């Protein structure tokens, strides 16, 4: 067997990547965990621990090389999973959730590389859809070494074991709690004027996910990996403009009942979604204007299902609709050849 | 309004994913694409026809003469001649035109959507207009959801999926995942 | 042999499993043993009846309005099978509700009385009718056993109240002190339970296949 | 295989089949009819004792005309003439939709028991309203317009002394409204359905 | 004018300084040539001499069977000594049809065929002298000169493109032959410019070549419509579909031709030959090759005769400073993997890289995460990642609709893949397996016909021959 | 526009020539350039054919026809 | 009665029709529709120019007539065989075709 070419290269690799995308979400990581304590730091390590594991017994099963494990397609899926969910969380959840992604989700369909959906974010619709009360009971800010927060082994039994948060431990968060009340009656004005600061939403001092309580450290890793050529600035330009400019009407429409603009930007996990998670490669359209349809459509559906949906955030929801329709539009956006027009007939001269 | 009712049946109200109906030539046919697109419009068609002639029959024939426990045998009957009509009338009339719509016709001549649709119309006791506006959105959802599978399982076919799922368990899964990730429509209409 | 029809329709020729029909009723009346059970013997009773009437009557169906013809002759039987069940398995029937009266579109009875009924005597049609009947029930049971094992833990459950007090000792309790996985009962968790079965039956066919080699 | 032959056979397979169904129909179209009708009285026993009613309440059915909840559908419970139980339907929008509840109020303004018909709540987080899962829904079973002031109607969020589900409130606040409601509805309306 | 852009690209290391510094050195005589047949695109030549035959440097040994061809000429004065089979510089190393001239040592020129004043004939003249040189266009593509010029004369040219942009890393050999012979490629360029009747000569070289701008620049300064452009240091910018682009700003048109939009492509060094032809008459003997990579003492640019052998070139060089990994006939980009040292040196060879084992990366292939990095990348805006998903499971006809008609093979695929797949392995392959079904089906249609006209002029001679002899025995 | 093939057993060579109308098979062969390729072929004692029927050196030619030189 | 009529003046209706307009104008086979060469040889001995395999040969392949002549194939062959039995001689050596330059292709990449 001959050697063809070409023998050069660029020292490319997945391995880098996975990294790059992992070193990025490490300052968001590290706030969120100083911030609700070591409950979080166990249902992380749990569920990046557990992502690892199935990932090597699928790999094994399927007599794949276990060299695919070095790639930290698994780890990133984890990671991605655990700081999605909520901080004060069973170890089961984590567990399970890390199951049904690596496995269904990636491994069922050959690898990384072959599926067709999200697996982190198909894990978090599953456990929000089979198990409601664990996936919707959020822990205030209780920051590590503040004597308010439980210690190391109190911590434990939060996590492991069922002990309960006791009282005063758990509050409601921004998008469902104006939601409920709009149901009380209340003008959507009195309800922000009264329970919700810009300046503190987006520093990340509120109640929420893992990860995304923080829309800055985020926005910073985004960019960073924007600059560094590993995301096209297509997607998160797409949702962000969509969902401010959707906002934005709606709010001069009718302001006594939609809320816009930096309330919609600086709530829930869109710019989580619109940089680390919108963008995953193997689900997203290849081309140019096929990413600008992905985005516009994600931030259309995600402020649709926001406002008018049963659900508070409808990010994993959107992206999950949305990797449904990417084979059409990968097959009906292909970029223009070499000296042929968009219909793929040869140039006339 | 008329369009909140389309957009309750085509998204939140799916006549496939959480109505279980017109399940067997939607996993048979969607393995290529040109094939389900014949198929979601010929299937539109029909829909929309046999739920006028349907509430037709039921409200000029049926009910004025007090029989109503017949209406399922009557209701295919009627469909299933329709159905051989709209097949040989353009099995010569346009003999272009049997391609893209004659081919697939057979298929949906009884199809488990074609008459589901006009039994669930029946309770709701919709008018004419309401009842051609549910069949033609439960088409249409139908259409939409063949048309999305059928690109997911033509990317599908092109990769390493493990020999013990190539196929037809493949599809259901990918199914399965597809009504989960419809599964956020739920209440918006 | 006649038997051969019934042995040979269980597995090698399943209606559900290797013909890819009869999809709506497996998917969707399935979140109970009791339902799957129910569903597959009203399936195999109209199944053996219209079976027997086409092959009554088949020399006398006309081979261009062959479809109008013997839809009627299942249409009207299905009818009684909705009016039988309606007023002595009521309990049953609200449970079923259209799938029930949905058996007329069933691609499983049309291609039975179609492709084997209109070539073959009265007892090779009836045999092969139940044998369609029986693969079918079989596998409803199966996949709604595993979805109402993986849901609430408990199998065959309400068996009393639906299928009779006689049928009381069917209902046992697996896994006690179970809350059980929500998404088995919903629609996601049809189509994946029977891509499942689908891959497990192509693993054991080929492991037959190995040891008879 | 000629014109003739073709109608004739699908006239009488019609014909046939349309006798036999007519048949059929006039077989069991009165056991139908009692199974809706045992249904509907098991529906209704869930919430009034045997001993409390005389007569048949399915057969003396009134309608009232109020001013808030339009056209009610009270079934009285007369023992000898006397009014003792009035049973009536209640529906108000929850999260996933409207709730429609039955309440049997006694002829003091006590209640009887309320029962959930019709819901669509998120399961595993809101479905303790239905009494096969928990107790809550028991919880209104000697309470009154007199021994509860018009501030202990409301979940303990709003400062009642009703119990709230854990990570779900809207489904109680509508179930406390609707029972409130049913009985500021039977407090309106006296005589005839408070005797 | 002013300089367009390309789409796509990629910025490999250079690495052209270790060899463009020393000038071009010279060979000694080898003691054996081999000069395969078919050094050329199209029919292969057919032999004019025989066994033991005495030969001077300048003879046509071969002479081309058709239009598409080109003669091969005996490098040195020598005698014939075999006609026979002789080895290819191809990866497969199989064989090929190729005489073996054996070097007197002499080395004494025939009496070659001048010409005088170049600049008064009519352009078939100097086409047909340029046919019969053996000019083969050094670029690459080996494709016959004199075929090119002529297509080129029926249409209009408004621009006649020297491609003097040497694109491939290591590779410094047109580099030197325009620093140190300007002069010659400027007056070729003229020549080319009265066969071709155009408006102006547009010669390109990369902007990576100061000295070869320098020279070039100082050598056509008075004669005019002589232009000299500094194109972009990009890889995929020699190739002709990207330079016409870069220049011109247009786009020839799929499936036709650079004279549709008015320009001719030609190769620094073919230039050069052509002016050596039509000035003084002599053949294409000889050409410039680059000897280069980390396992060689010193790279350098040897003016190397053709057929002469690998091993020839690499002792001249100082020689295997340690284990050359791989050696490659050409650029790492393009090149391919070099059988042994015996085999000879073609028109074509542009390159003897010895590439050792911290010059050629590493790769593990992985499964494609769709990073879309290729379609970046491609000069002509294909999709790379379904062609090779097509071509992976042998639906060659469904990778052709995704632009496997258009991939010129220029490897800028292979060179930004995250996990590392040989995705010109595969369009390579793809293409392969569609020229052997096309040439089956070519034989098929051949022999059915060939079939039916024998067997119709076998029936009208038999159906002839009876009824004249049934005429015959009438009149008996 | 004609044929000319060589049937040597080591190495059968076949070359396509355009010839006037009405030449004979001296003036194609000559034309064809096989003496050049071969210089052991003797056109007056080897066997010249046409579709395997010997012919004379002179004898005119048709369009599609094939000469060939054999023992 | 009024229903039993009134359902068989359909089904007399919708036979006619159909029955005038077939006269005039399984479900998983109905979706099945929608959805070593070698050359001839010849040596130099086994050929006496009996001119029989030029005789059965449908292709323009034997190039030769006469005597001792030695005729031989071309490009043309297809491994037929019309020539095998016509050889009184048994000349024909049908044999697999050689690999050689001009028919070398690329091999597939061995995986991933
Ligand atoms: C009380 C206990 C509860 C336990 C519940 C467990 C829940 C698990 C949920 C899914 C999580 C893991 C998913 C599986 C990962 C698959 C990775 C590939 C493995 C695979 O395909 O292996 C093949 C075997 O398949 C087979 O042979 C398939 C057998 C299927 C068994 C039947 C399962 C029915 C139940 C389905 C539950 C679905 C739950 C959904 C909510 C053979 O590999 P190959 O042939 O390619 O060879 C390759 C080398 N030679
Ligand atoms: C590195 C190994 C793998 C790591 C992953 C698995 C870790 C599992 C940790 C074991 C489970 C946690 O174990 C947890 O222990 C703590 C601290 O004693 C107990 O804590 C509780 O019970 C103890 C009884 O001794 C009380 O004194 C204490 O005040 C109370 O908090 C919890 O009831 C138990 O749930
Ligand atoms: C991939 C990583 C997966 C991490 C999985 C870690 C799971 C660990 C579960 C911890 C056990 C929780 O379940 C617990 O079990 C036992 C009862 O048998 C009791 O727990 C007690 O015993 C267990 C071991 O038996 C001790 O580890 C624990 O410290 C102690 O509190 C508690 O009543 C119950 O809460
Ligand atoms: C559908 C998508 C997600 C796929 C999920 C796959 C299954 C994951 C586990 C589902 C279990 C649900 O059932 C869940 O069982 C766990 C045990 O694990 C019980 O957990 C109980 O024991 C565990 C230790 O084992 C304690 O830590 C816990 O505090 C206690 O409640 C939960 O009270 C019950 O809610
Ligand atoms: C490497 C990246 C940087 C790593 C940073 C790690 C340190 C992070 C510490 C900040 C997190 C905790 O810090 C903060 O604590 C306070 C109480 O002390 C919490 O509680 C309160 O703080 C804010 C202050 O604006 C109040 O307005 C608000 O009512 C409440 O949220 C916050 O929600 C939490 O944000
Ligand atoms: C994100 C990238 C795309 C940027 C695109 C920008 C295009 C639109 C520009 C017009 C935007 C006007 O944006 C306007 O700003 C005001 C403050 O001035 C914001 O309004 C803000 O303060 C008001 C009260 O003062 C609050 O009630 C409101 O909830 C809060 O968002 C709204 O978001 C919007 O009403
Ligand atoms: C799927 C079922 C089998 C196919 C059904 C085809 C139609 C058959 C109709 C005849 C049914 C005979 O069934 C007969 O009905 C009686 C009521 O009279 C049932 O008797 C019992 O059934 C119900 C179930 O709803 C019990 O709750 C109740 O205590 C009792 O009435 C028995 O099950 C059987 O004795
Ligand atoms: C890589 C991932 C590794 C995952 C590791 C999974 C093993 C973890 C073992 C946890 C310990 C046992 O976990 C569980 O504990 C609870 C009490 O807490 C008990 O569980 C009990 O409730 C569960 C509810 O789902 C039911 O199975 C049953 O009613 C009973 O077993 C059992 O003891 C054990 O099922
Ligand atoms: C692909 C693009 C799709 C664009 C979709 C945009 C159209 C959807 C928004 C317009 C409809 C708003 O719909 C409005 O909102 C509520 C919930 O918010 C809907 O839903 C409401 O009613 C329904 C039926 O009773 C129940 O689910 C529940 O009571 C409540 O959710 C109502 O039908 C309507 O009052
Ligand atoms: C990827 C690629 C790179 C090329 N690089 C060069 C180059 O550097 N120099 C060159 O003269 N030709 C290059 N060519 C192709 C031809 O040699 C050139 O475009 C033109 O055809 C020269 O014609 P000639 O051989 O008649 O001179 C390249 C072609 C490809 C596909
Ligand atoms: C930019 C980027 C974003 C990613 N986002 C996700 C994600 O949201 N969920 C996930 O499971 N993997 C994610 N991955 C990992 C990788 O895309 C995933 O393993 C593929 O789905 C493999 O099937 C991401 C990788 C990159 C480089
Ligand atoms: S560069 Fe490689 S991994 Fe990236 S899309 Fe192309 S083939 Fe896939
Ligand atoms: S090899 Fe072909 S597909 Fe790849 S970059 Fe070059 S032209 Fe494009
Ligand atoms: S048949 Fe045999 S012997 Fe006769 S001519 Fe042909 S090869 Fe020669
Ligand atoms: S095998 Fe057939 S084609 Fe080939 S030489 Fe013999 S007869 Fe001719
Ligand atoms: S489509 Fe086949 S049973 Fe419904």
């Amino acid at each position: 067997s001959v050697a063809a070419g070409p023998f050069a290269h660029d020292r490319s690799s997945v391995n880098r990547i996975m990294l790059d995308v992992c070193l990025a979400l490490t300052p968001a990581t590290l706030f969120g965990l100083v911030m609700f304590g070591w409950p979080a730091i166990n249902l992380w390590l749990v569920t990046c621990v557990s992502a690892l594991a199935i990932e090597a017994a699928c790999l094994r099963l399927l007599g794949q090389p276990m060299r695919r494990l070095l790639d930290g397609s698994a780890l990133l899926t984890g990671w991605l999973l655990a700081i999605s969910l909520p901080p004060w969380a069973p170890w089961w959840i984590g567990v399970g959730g890390s199951l049904f992604a690596i496995g269904i989700g990636k491994q069922l369909y050959g690898g990384i590389g072959q599926n067709p959906f999200n697996p982190a974010m198909l894990a978090r619709v599953a456990l929000l859809i089979a198990f409601p009360l664990q996936m919707t009971t959020w822990a205030l800010p209780h920051p590590l070494f503040s004597s308010s927060a439980p210690g190391f082994f109190d911590s434990l039994a939060i996590t492991f074991a069922g002990a309960p948060l006791a009282d005063g431990m758990t509050g409601a968060t921004a998008l469902g709690n104006l939601k409920t009340e709009l149901t009380l009656n209340r003008t959507a004005q009195e309800i922000l004027e009264g329970g919700f600061s810009t300046i503190s939403a987006l520093f990340g001092s509120t109640p929420g996910s893992l990860g995304e309580t923080s829309e800055l450290l985020l926005l910073v890793g985004g960019v960073w990996l924007v600059l560094r050529r590993i995301i096209h600035w297509e997607i998160p330009v797409a949702i962000l403009a969509s969902v401010f400019v959707m906002a934005t009407l709606a709010y001069l429409i009718n302001p006594e009942r939609y809320a816009g603009g930096l309330y919609q930007l600086t709530s829930g996990g869109l710019i989580l979604c619109a940089f680390f998670i919108a963008t995953d490669p193997v689900t997203s359209p290849i081309s140019r204007v096929g990413r600008l349809i992905f985005g516009v459509g994600c931030g259309v559906l995600i402020y649709v299902i926001r406002t008018w949906g049963s659900f508070p955030e409808a990010a994993a929801f959107a992206v999950l609709f949305m990797n449904a329709l990417t084979p059409l539009i990968d097959r009906y956006w292909r970029p223009r050849a070499y000296g042929r027009n968009v219909r793929g007939k040869p140039l006339v001269a | 309004e008329y369009v909140l009712f389309l957009l309750g049946t085509v998204l939140v109200h799916n006549v496939v994913l959480v109505g279980f109906l017109g399940l067997c030539p939607f996993m048979g046919v969607s393995s290529k694409l040109d094939p389900s697109i014949g198929l979601a419009v010929a299937t539109t068609l029909v829909m929309g026809l046999g739920g006028a002639s349907s509430w037709l029959l039921e409200h000029y024939v049926l009910l004025p003469l007090g029989i109503g426990f017949i209406r399922i045998l009557a209701y295919i009957v009627v469909i299933a001649g329709m159905v051989q009509l709209i097949e040989m009338i353009i099995r010569k009339a346009s003999p272009s035109l049997y391609r893209s719509l004659g081919i697939y016709l057979p298929l949906i001549t009884t199809n488990c959507a074609v008459l589901g649709v006009p039994l669930l119309s029946v309770r709701e006791g919709h008018d004419l207009t309401m009842a051609v506006l549910f069949g033609l959105g439960s088409g249409l959802g139908f259409s939409l959801i063949m048309i999305i599978f059928a690109g997911l399982r033509e990317r599908l076919a092109l990769a390493n999926v493990p020999a013990a799922f190539s196929g037809p368990p493949i599809a259901f899964v990918t199914a399965g995942l597809l009504a989960l990730a419809f599964m956020g429509f739920g209440g918006l209409i | 042999v006649p038997w051969q029809y019934f042995t040979s329709a269980l597995w090698q020729y399943n209606v559900a499993l290797v013909q890819m029909l009869a999809l709506c009723p497996t998917l969707a009346v399935t979140t109970t043993a009791t339902n799957g059970l129910g569903m597959g013997l009203a399936t195999t009773l109209v199944l053996v009846m219209t079976n027997a009437l086409i092959s009554s009557m088949r020399h006398t169906i006309s081979p261009e309005v062959r479809n109008p013809v013997m839809i009627g002759v299942i249409a009207g039987v299905v009818t009684l099978t909705d009016m039988a069940m309606n007023a002595w398995m009521h309990e049953l029937y609200k449970v079923l509700g259209l799938f029930i009266a949905l058996i007329v579109t069933n691609c499983a009875v049309l291609g039975r009385a179609e492709s084997f009924c209109l070539r073959n005597p009265v007892i090779p049609s009836i045999l092969d009718g139940a044998g369609m009947g029986a693969g079918f029930t079989a596998v409803l049971v199966v996949i709604g056993g595993i979805r109402e094992i993986l849901g609430s833990g408990t199998l065959f459950s309400q068996a009393s109240s639906l299928l009779g007090s006689h049928f009381k000792w069917m209902e046992i309790t697996v896994i006690p002190d179970f809350q059980g996985i929500l998404l088995a009962i919903l629609p996601p968790g049809a189509f994946i339970v029977l891509g499942f079965l689908l891959a497990a039956k192509r693993v054991i066919d080929r492991k037959r296949a190995e040891r008879r080699q | 295989p000629m014109v003739a032959y073709q109608g004739l056979s699908l006239g009488l397979v019609c014909a046939v089949v349309a006798l036999l169904l007519l048949t059929g129909n006039i077989m069991t179209h009165g056991t139908i009819a009692e199974q809706q009708m045992q249904d509907r009285l098991a529906t209704l026993r869930e919430v009034l004792p045997q001993s409390l009613y005389d007569n048949n309440p399915l057969a003396d059915s009134f309608k009232v005309q109020d001013a808030e909840l339009g056209e009610v559908e009270v079934l009285p419970a007369r023992l000898q003439g006397k009014l003792t139980a009035v049973v009536f339907q209640g529906r108000n929008i929850g999260y996933g939709g409207p709730i429609e509840q039955m309440m049997s109020v006694d002829a003091q303004g006590k209640i009887l028991g309320v029962r959930v018909l019709t819901h669509k709540e998120t399961p595993g987080l809101a479905d303790k309203i239905e009494a096969s899962r928990s107790d809550w829904i028991k919880v209104f079973d000697g309470l009154s317009l007199e021994n509860t002031a018009l501030d202990k109607w409301k979940v303990k969020k709003d400062g009642g002394q009703f119990d709230q589900f854990a990570g779900a409130t809207i489904t109680p606040r509508a179930v406390v409204k609707t029972v409130l409601q049913g009985l500021q509805f039977q407090a309106r309306h006296a005589e005839q359905l408070k005797a | 004018f002013n300089l367009s852009s390309i789409r796509g690209g990629v910025h490999p290391a250079a690495h052209k300084d270790l060899s463009a510094a020393l000038p071009i050195g010279s060979l000694p005589l080898p003691p054996r040539l081999y000069l395969p047949l078919r050094q050329h695109a199209g029919a292969e030549a057919l032999p004019m001499v025989a066994v033991g035959d005495k030969v001077l440097k300048g003879q046509l040994l071969a002479f081309p069977p058709t239009e598409v061809s080109a003669p091969v000429h005996a490098p040195t004065s020598g005698r014939i000594v075999a006609i026979g089979p002789v080895p290819a510089p191809h990866p497969s190393g199989l064989t090929t049809t190729g005489i073996v001239l054996e070097s007197d040592g002499e080395d004494r020129w025939i009496d070659l065929d001048v010409s005088t004043d170049p600049f008064a004939e009519d352009p078939l003249v100097l086409a047909d002298r340029v046919a019969k040189a053996g000019i083969v266009g050094l670029g690459g593509a080996i494709f016959p000169a004199a075929v090119k010029l002529k297509q080129g004369t029926r249409h209009e040219i408004k621009t006649v493109l020297v491609n003097g942009s040497e694109c491939e890393p290591y590779l410094t050999c047109d580099d030197r032959i325009m620093r140190e012979r300007a002069e010659a490629i400027v007056d070729g360029a003229r020549l080319i410019q009265h066969i071709l009747r155009a408006y102006s000569v547009v010669i390109a070289i990369e902007d990576n070549k100061p000295e070869a701008l320098a020279a070039m620049r100082a050598a056509a300064e008075h004669f005019g419509a002589i232009e000299v452009m500094a194109v972009p240091a990009l890889y995929p910018m020699g190739s002709a579909k990207q330079l016409i682009q870069a220049v011109t700003g247009r786009e020839v048109p799929a499936g036709g031709r650079s004279t549709d939009v008015g320009v001719l492509v030609h190769n620094a060094g073919t230039v050069y030959a052509i002016q050596q032809a039509l000035r003084f008459g002599r053949p294409l003997i000889s050409r410039v090759v680059t000897v280069s990579g980390a396992c060689v003492k010193t790279p350098q640019n040897l003016d190397v005769l053709i057929g002469t052998p690998v091993q020839a070139l690499i002792d001249a060089c100082g020689g295997l400073s340690g284990d050359p990994q791989q050696l490659l006939l050409g650029g790492p980009m393009m090149g391919a993997v070099l059988p042994s040292t015996e085999v000879p040196v073609i028109k074509g060879a542009t390159g003897l890289l010895a590439l050792a084992r911290h010059e050629l990366p590493n790769k593990d292939p992985a499964p494609c995460i769709r990073c879309a990095s290729c379609v970046d990348a491609c000069p002509m805006g294909l999709t790379p990642l379904d062609m090779a998903l097509y071509a992976r499971a042998d639906d060659y006809d469904g990778a052709s609709e995704y632009g496997l008609r258009d991939c010129i093979l220029c490897g800028c695929c292979s060179y930004v893949c995250p996990s590392h797949i040989p995705l010109v392995h595969y369009f390579q392959y793809a293409k392969g397996q569609q020229d052997e079904r096309r040439s089956a089906a070519r034989k098929s249609d051949y022999i059915k016909r060939q079939t039916e006209v024998r067997a119709a002029r076998l029936a009208e001679e038999e159906a002839a021959k009876a009824a004249a002899k049934a005429a015959k025995e009438a009149a008996k | 526009r004609v044929s000319v093939v060589y049937a040597d057993p080591a190495k059968p060579l076949q070359l396509s020539c355009k010839v006037e109308d009405g030449c004979s098979v001296e003036q194609a062969i000559q034309q064809s350039g096989v003496l050049r390729c071969c210089p052991d072929i003797d056109l007056k004692k080897q066997k010249v054919g046409v579709f395997g029927k010997f012919v004379k050196l002179d004898s005119p030619l048709k369009d599609g026809d094939r000469i060939e030189i054999y023992q | 009665i009024e229903a039993t009529l009134a359902l068989t003046v359909m089904g007399v209706l919708l036979g006619c029709g159909l029955g005038l307009a077939a006269r005039k104008f399984g479900v998983g086979l109905a979706e099945k529709l929608a959805a070593a060469p070698m050359l001839a040889r010849v040596e130099a001995s086994q050929c006496i120019g009996c001119t029989r395999c030029y005789r059965a040969c449908p292709t323009d392949a034997i190039v030769g007539a006469s005597g001792q002549v030695h005729v031989v194939l071309e490009d043309a062959c297809t491994g037929c065989g019309k020539c095998r039995d016509a050889c009184p001689e048994d000349c024909v050596l049908l044999i697999p075709q050689e690999q050689t330059l001009d028919t070398w292709r690329w091999d597939k990449p061995a995986a991933a």
